[PDB]
RNA sequence: UUGUAAUUGGAAUGAGUACAAUGUAAAUACCUUAACGAGGAACAAUUGGAGGGCAAGUCUGGUGCCAGCAGCCG
RNA sequence: GUCGACGUACUUCAUAGGAUCA
């Protein structure tokens, strides 16, 4: 495992929390508890989730002795797999293996935090911070600027980890939008699948896609069935249907010979309406 | 140029250390902030604060020492030669 | 780089500034009286016979100036005219040489701010070589030089015909004057002064004569304010040099007696639309507000309960609520959040303005950007002023320098009308709240340079502080390596030493100097200067530790 | 005048509660620095 | 230590 | 008593006067 | 950039409603992760089976 | 040798101005015909505080107690600890030191203990949101209130600390001459001793009058339970109307009492926050005598304020007839050239006022 | 047979002062020159650097009596 | 905004080796 130790990184990270006082910190990975004993003493009271029982008892034995212990609560088990209580704020420094996972965990809370502070990989935390027309735009970058908005607050050397690692890292903010925005996270997230499997071809292209169509045709299938009119689930039947319904809304649209790379959130948007106002819906 | 804003080391317990030598002086040309150094404690009297002074090339990090004070060489004060004009 | 200067506030006014005060000082006998009847004959073309006190002369079109002959065998009169001196002509008798009171008067200005100093040397016809003159000048100009500053102008004058000096020179040293600037000094930028023109007892005659001479007096004092405006209420502490701390009882402006021309011809220039010298010692709610006699709910009726109460008077919740089910009529408060396009975009960069308009909102140089900021402000206290009634102005600023005011002391002591010698100035400084209180005064003090002896602990001293000079018994101290307050027997040899004192508070990093001796029959030969230095820290208590030692076998 | 050595401390009832919230605070969670038998 | 550094004082009379 | 008060004022004292001239040396440098 | 910005933010809000104007459940519809399997085991096949006859 | 003043009437404002002033005042006649006549215990203890505060200080009262003498020293400041009667909260005495503090020898560290709310007086949120900002505008960059126990009334067991690290000669001069765009209102909910239940229905009742407005409304809501949540139960808010654009605050807040809906609090605390931004044009009603105070003593120079008819009411006369005669300075009014609105531009000439407690 | 002189002897001289003359358009100065002008020759050469030593003195740290900082203050 | 890239300017880490002796 990797242990940061520079004090002026993590200074940065528990000040540009902006912590209130009346605030509850979830802190992921509390590892020795560096940030944990700064967090506590302008919090509310905070709640930590440790995998390693042995970290968690060095935690506690490092605050014993102290006016901040009825504030600090100390969770032990698998973040993801525990069901977590409130909390305002997220500063964490987890293993990145957990990365992607975590951001849309705290995405999907039903109260989502106002702001929180993570630490990534730096292709990881370019690849969430991207915007349309950069090389390194994903879907990852769309669908996280859907459910949030990602700044960058430091780029976090090699040298201050012990053991090196591999990578640089660096540290970003995530806020997450409220009110949530009323689109299905289901259709977006398959209409940006369908569209991201290579992000600098045309969007027709990555429709013309055999499977595509097939999961197509049975979407609308299963979708005429909900209407109560009648289908005949032949294999093929509507393929040419389907397809005629496709190229009318690249078409107009006219999103057909545009690369999903250097797509925004509006023109995906206006894609996904076209393809519900012809009757296919993706997820 | 350069206003003394404060005289750091005036609070230092050891007599004629190297941070009692040291003021922090406003660059009057675009406003940084920089440390300077001052030939002795002695000297160190006749910098206050908020009088104009010309530094020079030079606790490693200050690379600038007080040559004059008010218009006037901080030698010749320290010689007993001419009075600062105030 | 030479350019660049710690910024600092000009108070002068825009319009009308005040003559300025031109000290003729110099030892006996070396020329004052005639170099001012030189200069006034020059200004104006007429010679005064006898001189006495200030005497305001016009000077060009829009320039005034005030002589004033420092007594020569005063040393007090030297150090309140270093303070408030605009200009100083020093006077060096060139056969003779450099002179203690030349010294000593150089020195209290020095350390009580500087003002401009121009050398004179007279006597000169009495050097009877021209190669021993020539090498005379050099030496007093270098030594000149060194107390003043390096190319200080030196004026030579050679001799006296009929009480008035050659023509040629003193075309020179008049035009020399006439075009001199003046820097921004932190004392007489921040305290109102003034010298007295003229002065008159008011008390009557029967009180003098019913009581006897010993009644204390009423007594008016008129004359030019400078510095900053004096506050129009009467009740205003002032303090005049050598007499003591008074209440200004009564206040009013007088017409302008040495009008400059400038100003007569627009005064003049006014009536179309509907004397060079002067030596005389020789409902609108806002008035609602301020009438006490009308009770503040009273004057709030006619043009339509205590602070301890926080929360401010709301009606009742009911009312309140029905007075706001709608948002109107604070929407403009809030933000907001093919023809009708542009009025979108003037709704948007409107919203833009607000939002990021002054993270937007160049000078070349830091210092320039200070200046500014200064400019830009004293041209905020002009507009207003100039909206602002002539009435209603002198309600709010006081009295602006450059106007003359007759000021009226009440219990002034009988001796200063009886012992009222016009040669010796009369200076009214006023005082800020700190110059008022009393306490102890720490600081940093040093031996002058050129004083033969050290001082003592408990060794009288008569200190100059502010507008006031007093004798106080300083405590001179050390630091012991920033641990204790340890008492010193003397001052040091060549450095300087803390020194506690009772008196007088004041602003710290107000100068002072301080002298020993200043009757004449003390004088001896010695320099009279005894300390120099600054005040650090004003206190009313102070923990001096001297050091006891127990012995024993 | 000087003190050349460390005063006797006192044992003042603040001092008491302190040194006993100690004792307290070590048995809750049985934190016992003693002698194992090897 | 109160009295130490201290010249005033509230003078209560009632 | 005495002995016990001015002991702890010099710690507190001392205590301050180091941490200070711990900021400043950081600053200045 | 900032009244672009409003623009699009405008335009978004609109496609939103209007998105909102016409919604279904995903539920039964099958999800385009299964683009990369093109084959089918026999006990997604009765899953499929068993979901069809739930709906008839 | 005396300014005289009658009454009990804004003793605080006179106390802290003769403090700034250093000019000797003289209070009698102070209920002279109630009952228990002279002064309350309460308001005996802010003269303890203002005389812990300073050096030099002279405070006499008269043996029947309805007449005082303050003659003022310098301002020193400290670290001390007050005990607050409980007639009265934390920020009866807070909110003069709010005057005094940036103007000490030393830093203001003062810790408060009683109530910290009341019907009558500053809350701890209004002086964190409401009144500290405005100082903040006049140069003090540092200062703040830390709520270490909150207490509500009878029986209080609140406890807050003042620090003031923000050590200036003098304000800046004032320069507001527009109405400040408010974009956004926020504010605290809190309770002590009760359920949660209590400070969620007070966001909702705040909620339903303010959603019809065109900014953002977000409420903290802050629970204070166990230990630090003081002996009685008690429950308030604050709602504070802020402008980003030159950081400038208007705030309302109100407490509730026993049996008491906590929506119906909500709805007429977020009703009084909208009559005060009507009524004001550049600073709240229970900011006004901040801002007017600390404009007289800044340098000698004028500052403008836009104030609004409705804001020149009873207290804002005496206020002003107080600053006249403690220093003499006239606050002149004019008109604003606009005809859209009604207000006023207050041009006050500063004194010249410096700290010279303040070592160099 | 080396170093140190507020020791001591009578000889020399110009910086400066100055009759005069020369110099110059008239002057100043130079070169000349009567007469004054040297013992602390006080007729009082400077600008930088390096190294000490001293206390009933001050600060700081500790394997006692020590070491560092430094010392116009005893 | 303690934003990214570039340009510019500085800081920093990598120095001991052979022979004899104890
Ligand atoms: N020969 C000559 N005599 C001068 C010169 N300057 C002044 N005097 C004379 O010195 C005497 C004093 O001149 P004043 O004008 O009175 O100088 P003062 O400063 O007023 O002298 P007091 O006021 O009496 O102290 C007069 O007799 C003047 O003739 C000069 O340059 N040459
Ligand atoms: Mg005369
Ligand atoms: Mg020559």
């Amino acid at each position: 495992q990797h242990i940061l130790k520079n004090p002026l990184v993590a200074q940065g990270i528990v000040d540009k929390a902006q912590i209130r006082p009346s605030d509850v910190v979830l802190e992921v990975g509390p590892g020795t508890g560096n940030l944990t004993v700064r967090i506590l003493e302008q919090a509310k009271n905070v709640v930590a989730v440790e995998m390693d029982p042995r970290m968690a008892a060095e935690l506690t034995k490092r605050v014993r002795g102290t006016p901040v212990e009825k504030k600090l609560e100390i969770m032990l088990g698998d973040f993801m797999k525990t069901e977590l209580p409130y909390f305002d704020i997220c500063i964490s420094n987890t293993p990145y293996q957990i990365s992607s996972p975590l951001v849309f965990k705290l995405i999907n809370q039903p109260r989502p935090p106002r702001v929180s502070i993570l630490m990534f990989q730096r292709e990881f935390a370019l690849r969430l911070l991207a915007r349309p027309g950069d090389s390194l735009y994903c879907r990852l970058s769309a669908n996280v600027q859907m459910w949030a908005n990602v700044t960058h607050i430091m780029k976090v050397g090699k040298n201050n980890f012990r053991p090196p690692p591999q990578v640089e890292s660096s540290v970003v903010r995530l806020e997450i939008k409220n009110p949530r925005p009323q689109v299905d996270y289901n259709e977006w997230d398959g209409l940006l699948r369908i569209v991201f499997v290579r992000k600098n071809r045309t969007i027709s292209a990555g429709f013309k896609s055999t499977t595509v169509m097939d999961i197509l045709e049975k979407n609308y299938k299963t979708f005429l069935a909900m209407n109560n009119e009648m289908v005949d689930d032949t294999k093929g039947s509507m393929h040419d249907v389907v397809k005629e319904k496709i190229d009318t809304v690249l078409k107009e649209t006219d999103l057909g010979d545009k690369r999903a790379g250097k797509c925004d959130q509006n023109d995906f948007l206006r894609l996904l309406y076209a393809f519900h106002q012809v009757g296919i819906h993706f997820s | 140029k350069g206003i003394v804003l404060e005289k750091l080391g005036i609070e230092s317990k050891q007599p004629n250390s190297a941070i009692r030598k040291c003021v922090r002086v406003q660059l009057i040309k675009n406003g940084k902030k920089v440390t300077a150094f001052v030939p002795n404690d002695g000297c160190l009297n006749f910098v206050d604060e908020n009088d104009e002074v010309l530094l020079a090339g030079f606790i490693p990090g200050v690379r600038f020492k007080v040559v004059k004070v008010s218009g006037v060489s901080l030698l010749a004060l320290w010689k007993e030669k001419k009075e600062k004009p105030r | 780089e030479r350019k660049l200067h710690v910024p600092m506030v000009d108070r002068t006014p825009e319009d009308d500034p005040p003559p300025f005060i031109v000290a003729v000082v110099g030892p006996p006998g070396t020329g004052k009286t005639t170099l001012i009847r030189s200069l006034v004959r020059r200004m104006t073309k007429s010679t005064l016979n006898d001189i006495q006190g200030p005497i305001t002369v016009v000077s060009g079109k829009h320039r005034r100036l005030t002589f004033l002959e420092c007594p020569a065998d005063d040393l007090n009169a030297m150090i309140d005219i270093a303070k408030i001196a605009d200009l100083v002509l020093l006077l060096i008798d060139g056969n003779f040489g450099f002179e203690m009171e030349t010294m000593e008067f150089l020195n209290i200005a020095q350390h009580h701010g500087m003002p401009r100093v121009l050398g004179v040397a007279t006597h000169l016809d009495l050097f009877k070589s021209q190669s021993t003159l020539r090498a005379s000048k050099k030496r007093l100009k270098h030594r000149f030089w060194t107390e003043v500053y390096q190319g200080a102008k030196l004026f030579y004058l050679s001799g006296v015909i009929n009480g008035r000096y050659p023509d040629r020179e003193i075309l020179n040293l008049s035009r020399f004057i006439s075009v001199m600037k003046f820097r921004p000094l932190k004392w007489r930028n921040e305290h109102p002064y003034m010298l007295a023109d003229r002065f008159t007892d008011l008390t009557h005659p029967e009180l003098i004569e019913t009581q006897g001479l010993q009644i204390d007096r009423k007594v008016a004092i008129y004359g030019y304010l400078h510095g900053t405006p004096l506050p129009s209420a009467p009740g205003t502490r002032v303090h005049i040099a050598g007499v003591g701390d008074f209440s200004v009882a009564q206040i009013e402006k007088l017409p302008d007696p040495c009008p400059t021309p400038f100003y007569q011809q627009k005064l003049d220039d006014f009536e179309r639309e509907k004397k060079l010298i002067y030596a005389p010692m020789s409902w609108n709610i806002g008035k609602l507000i301020y009438m006490d006699n009308i009770s503040p709910e009273e004057c709030i009726r006619r043009w339509r309960v205590d602070l301890e109460k926080f929360v401010p008077y709301f009606d009742t919740f009911e009312k309140l609520a029905k007075k706001w089910k709608s948002v109107d009529a604070i929407k403009e408060r809030f933000l907001g959040a093919r023809e009708m396009n542009a009025a979108k975009k003037e709704k948007l960069r409107a919203q833009f303005e607000i939002e990021e308009g002054e993270n937007f909102k160049e000078y070349d140089t830091w210092y320039e950007l200070q200046k500014a900021k200064i400019s830009k402000q004293l041209e905020i206290n002009n507009i207003e002023y100039q909206e602002m009634t002539p009435e209603q102005r002198q309600r709010i600023e006081g009295f602006k320098a450059g106007s003359y005011v007759r000021i009226v002391f009440e219990k002034v002591p009988m001796e200063f009308v009886k012992n009222f010698n016009p040669k010796f100035p009369i200076v009214m400084g006023g005082l800020l709240p700190t110059e008022i209180k009393f306490g102890i005064v720490k600081a940093r003090l040093r031996r002058h340079r050129w004083h033969k002896k050290i001082l003592k602990t408990n060794d009288p001293l008569v200190l100059s502080l502010g507008w006031r000079r007093f004798q106080t018994l300083p405590i001179y101290t050390t630091t012991d390596s920033r641990t204790r307050t340890r008492m010193l027997k003397y001052t040091p040899e060549h450095t300087y030493c803390n020194a506690a004192f009772y008196g007088p508070l004041c602003s710290p990093n107000t100068p002072f100097c301080g002298v020993q001796i200043v009757a004449n029959s003390d004088t001896g030969n010695g320099f009279r200067i005894a300390a120099t230095g600054i005040v650090e820290e004003i206190d009313v208590n102070i923990e001096i530790v001297k050091k006891l030692k127990l012995v024993g076998f | 005048f000087d003190r050349t050595a460390k005063p006797v401390p006192v044992i003042t009832s603040e001092v008491t509660e302190s040194l006993e919230d100690m004792i307290r605070r070590r048995i809750q969670d049985s934190n016992f620095d003693d002698l194992q038998r090897r | 230590k109160m009295m130490k550094n201290k010249r005033g004082g509230v003078i209560d009379k009632r | 008593f005495e002995a016990r008060q001015r002991i702890e004022e010099k710690n507190k004292e001392s205590s301050d006067y180091h941490a200070k001239m711990a900021h400043i040396v950081n600053t200045i440098n | 950039k900032f009244i672009e910005h409003q623009l699009k933010r405008e335009e978004r809000k609109t496609i939103i409603g209007k998105l909102q104007d016409y919604k279904i459940d995903t539920s039964l519809l099958t999800s385009s992760k299964r683009l990369g399997e093109g084959r089918q085991t026999k006990k997604e096949e009765f899953k499929e089976a068993l979901s069809l006859e739930r709906q008839g | 040798k005396y300014t005289t003043f009658q009454g009990s009437q804004n003793f605080r404002l006179r106390i802290v101005l003769a403090t700034l002033s250093g000019k000797p005042i003289k209070i009698e006649k102070i209920r002279s015909g109630d009952l228990n006549p002279g002064l309350k215990d309460y308001e005996v203890s802010f003269l303890r505080l203002i005389e812990s505060v300073t050096n030099g200080s002279v405070i006499e009262i008269s043996y029947t107690g309805t007449t005082v003498i303050y003659r003022p020293g310098i301002i020193v400041g400290g670290a001390s600890t007050h005990i607050c009667p409980s007639s009265k909260p934390v920020g009866y005495f807070v909110e003069p030191m709010l005057y005094l503090a940036p103007f000490s020898k030393k830093k203001f560290s003062i810790l408060f203990k009683g109530i910290t709310a009341s019907h009558n007086d500053a809350g701890i949120e209004a002086i964190k949101w409401g009144l500290m900002p405005v100082m903040e505008k006049f140069g003090v960059r540092e200062c703040a209130l830390h709520t270490l126990k909150r207490g509500s009334p009878p029986l209080g067991g609140g406890e807050v600390h003042l620090v003031v690290d923000s050590l200036i000669a003098q304000p800046i001069t004032m320069h507001e001459i527009d109405r400040p765009i408010i974009s956004s209102i926020t504010g605290v909910a809190y309770s002590t001793r009760v359920s949660p239940s209590l400070v969620n229905r007070m966001i909702d009742g705040a909620k339903k009058v303010l959603k019809n407005l065109q900014c953002e409304v977000n409420i903290t809501a802050d629970v204070w339970r166990g230990e630090n949540s003081g002996k009685s139960p008690g429950w308030g808010i604050t709602l504070v109307a802020q402008s980003k654009q030159k950081g400038w605050s208007y705030f309302a807040e109100d407490i509730g009492d026993a049996g008491s809906i906590p929506e119906e609090l909500g709805e007429k605390v977020a009703c009084q926050l909208l009559e005060e931004i009507s009524k004001s044009a550049a600073v709240g009603r229970n900011q006004l005598p901040l801002a007017i105070v600390y404009m007289v003593i800044g340098k000698e120079d004028i500052g403008r304020l836009r104030i609004n008819k409705e804001q020149i009411d009873e207290r804002f006369i005496i206020l002003l007839r107080d600053i006249k005669k403690i220093f003499n300075t006239e606050v002149f009014l004019k008109p604003v050239d606009e005809a859209d609105n009604e207000d006023m531009i207050a041009t006050i000439k500063g004194i010249g006022f410096t700290n010279t407690s303040k070592k160099i």
